[PDB]
């Protein structure tokens, strides 16, 4: 069981860590029918995704889905520092698999 | 209502954000109370600034203008290639210091209003740069104020502050009016220094229970609903 | 997949966006038997919904809704900056497809 | 489709507006059983519920009914100012059909 | 249809209203087995629970059950003051039935 | 049934009490597959978890898993005071039993 964001995400195929350390700068949501998804960015321009739920995904994750759309409204509404993400790269934008906060 | 204070200050909007608002002397977090502080207004008023603008014995002044605030700023942090002033809502944290401490102000001519405990973040609706005396007189606005609560409020009213002034024990003030009718007991009213012991603790129950309103304001909204029928 | 919400709009019939970049000036919800819904307004007179669940919905969208409506009532709350509105507009007051916030 | 409480509410038989333009003085949250309701009032005494759940309510009732709780709990903790609500004045305390907030 | 927490409390058998107008000392949660609970206690040291749910609850109650540890959560963290509680005293700590929150 | 949070950890055997005093350092959050799980850090480095659910788990405690990790995202962000952790300690991390807020 890891003890960090770093090596969970090492755990995983085709996944890599952005080191942000920083507040996220737009929040988007859509309810839109195959397009049910939440969108960031920071002010650098990086731009990432929660995927829509999908075949991909086992039924212990679809509860993490909406935890994690839940996580990341609350943070840009509260200008929360955001230290890293752990991402898959096979995706465009790329998609979220965990978050990290801290100062 | 909607009115606003003002306030030089060297330290900048993140040193602000990272403290939860702007402090008074010696304490770094608004909500953390870990650490000492005095609380005596009649001691702030009477402090000295010495390249900071009044922060010490537990509040934080403000000016009721800008023009007010640029002039104090001048005074105090000309040695700063850069300051701010910071713009800031009226709100019952906020003491009229020439009402509450009527002839004894030590300095009436400036006209302070000063926030006992300090001015949170969400009180802050935003800030001007200073640069090399110079009012950059672009305002930059803070994501973090609510308008709607902080318009729907004013100063505190000075009977609200009496009872805070800090008089010396055997001032006169205590057996005057309005004061003598707000005395903590001790002030002057077998332990010695009860007088100071009650205006400190009188402070630091007006600072919890404040802190308390500014809680419920800003973390309510941390609150994430739960779809409970799922669950 | 979109990376921002005018590209998503546009991938769908019948929508536009709406570019507030304002708050909320008012939020109103109901619970009244097939008006289970919600409806804000803009300063400006701009009024939109997010529509009551219907045939017209797919199942990956019932959730998608509750969301939505849980997004603009802490939006409202906090005072939140409203960039954009993904609506449709087939309906009356347009409907709510997606939501940015930024600033 | 309406585009304000006021409209809303006169789409209902047995409803009535009250105008209210002021924060909630307070709020009351029961478990006990056949008693699973919240009760709100003003400074003025005026006091409303939000009712039990039964056969009074479509399904589709159900989760909105828990919203409306959910939004008046944290209506009250933020003093947001409620504009209107309206109600069913076929219950006492007055029933709770919705909510608008502004100003 | 009781006006407020104190009629409420009358409805029941081994009840009764403490008055506390003061905000939560502490707030304590558990997921271990067969103790999925809250306690809260107040400065005065009175303790109270809202019990682990079991055959003494009907199901209309399970919801209402985990609302209630939801407001007391939300109650501790914003200091708010709670005004009185509606309790069953046949259990140890007494049972949260009801809370009213004002001033 | 216990009246605080050391009574209700002396009632397990592979539980064990931490005392903190500190509010959480960093929370991290997973959605990937066979990680879903929080983990807090305090300054001083010590390091919990909140478990993927699993075998272990009874079905009463899948819904207070849930809560907690609902818990522990809302201290961080207050920044509220954690005063102690139960946590089960045959796992590495520690896995989160229980927590207490008090000042
Ligand atoms: O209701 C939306 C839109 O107005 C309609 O044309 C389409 O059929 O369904 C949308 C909801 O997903
Ligand atoms: O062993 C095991 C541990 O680790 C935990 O997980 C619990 C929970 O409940 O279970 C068992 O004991
Ligand atoms: O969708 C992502 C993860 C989520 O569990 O699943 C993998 O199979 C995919 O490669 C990745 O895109
Ligand atoms: O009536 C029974 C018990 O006697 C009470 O103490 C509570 O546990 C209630 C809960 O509805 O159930
Ligand atoms: O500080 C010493 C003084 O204290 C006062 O309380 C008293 O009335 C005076 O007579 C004098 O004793
Ligand atoms: O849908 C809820 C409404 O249902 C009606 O049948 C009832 O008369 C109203 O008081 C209200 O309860
Ligand atoms: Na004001």
């Amino acid at each position: 069981t890891p003890q960090n964001i770093t090596d969970l995400c090492a755990e995983y195929h085709n996944t890599q860590i952005h080191t942000l350390n920083d507040k996220i700068f737009s929040y988007t949501e859509s309810l839109a029918g195959k397009r049910e998804m939440a969108i960031i960015t920071f002010k650098n321009g990086a731009t990432f995704q929660v995927e829509v739920p999908g075949s991909q995904h086992i039924d212990s994750q679809k509860k993490a889905i909406e935890r994690m759309k839940d996580t990341l409204r609350i943070a840009y509404l509260t200008e929360a520092k955001v230290e890293k993400l752990c991402v898959w790269n096979n995706k465009t934008p790329h998609a979220i698999a965990a978050i990290s906060m801290a100062n | 209502n909607d009115d606003k204070l003002y306030r030089a200050d060297s330290r900048p909007p993140d040193e602000i954000k990272q403290s939860g608002g702007l402090m008074p002397r010696g304490q770094s977090e608004y909500f953390d109370r870990g650490t000492q502080m005095n609380i005596n207004l009649y001691d702030h008023a009477r402090g000295t600034q010495t390249g900071f603008v009044r922060h010490d014995d537990g509040y934080v002044s403000t000016s009721i203008s800008l023009r007010s605030a640029h002039l104090v700023g001048q005074t105090i942090l000309s040695g700063h290639s850069t300051y701010y002033i910071y713009v800031i809502a009226t709100a019952p944290n906020m003491f009229n210091v020439n009402d509450v401490l009527g002839a004894y102000s030590p300095h009436p001519d400036e006209q302070e209003v000063s926030a006992l405990g300090g001015i949170p973040y969400s009180q802050i609706y935003g800030w001007y740069r200073v640069h090399f005396g110079v009012l950059d007189e672009q305002l930059h606005r803070n994501r973090g104020y609510r308008d709607r609560y902080y318009s729907n409020l004013d100063i505190a009213p000075a009977a609200d502050g009496y009872g805070l002034a800090g008089f010396p024990p055997e001032h006169r003030a205590w057996r005057e009016e309005p004061w003598i009718h707000h005395a903590p007991p001790g002030c002057g009213n077998s332990m010695s220094n009860t007088c100071d012991e009650k205006t400190q603790s009188l402070g630091v129950k007006f600072l919890d229970e404040y802190q308390s309103k500014v809680k419920r304001q800003i973390f309510s909204g941390y609150q994430s609903e739960v779809d409970i029928y799922n669950r």
